[PDB]
């Protein structure tokens, strides 16, 4: 927006979640996320090194 | 140990888990109460002399 100013704006990355409907609790959607975001990204890194 | 059975046990638990959480319960029954109508009082017939 002006000189010597860098905004770095947050874009959605993984769009895969899942709303508990029961709504019991708050950490079950987060880890609903974690677990589905980490079987795609370990999918990707089977057998290879950077 | 195979590490491709544990991925996909792991899969089907996350959704197993996940298809229990979203079935809600919601009743929509009617009421035991009755619509009432509209009735007259009858006439039982009768004798009137003087």
């Amino acid at each position: 927006p002006e000189e010597n100013v860098y905004i770095l704006l947050p874009i959605q990355a993984y769009t895969g979640g899942v709303i508990d409907r029961r709504d019991a609790s708050f950490s079950n959607f987060a880890y609903s996320i974690a677990s589905k975001l980490m079987m795609e990204l370990s999918a990707a890194t089977h057998n290879k090194i950077f | 140990p195979n590490d491709e059975a544990t991925i996909k046990a792991l899969d089907n638990v996350i959704k197993q888990i996940e298809a229990l959480s979203v079935i809600v319960n919601r009743s929509e029954k009617a009421d035991d109460a009755q619509i009432l109508g509209p009735n007259t009082y009858k006439q039982l017939l009768e004798h009137l002399f003087s």
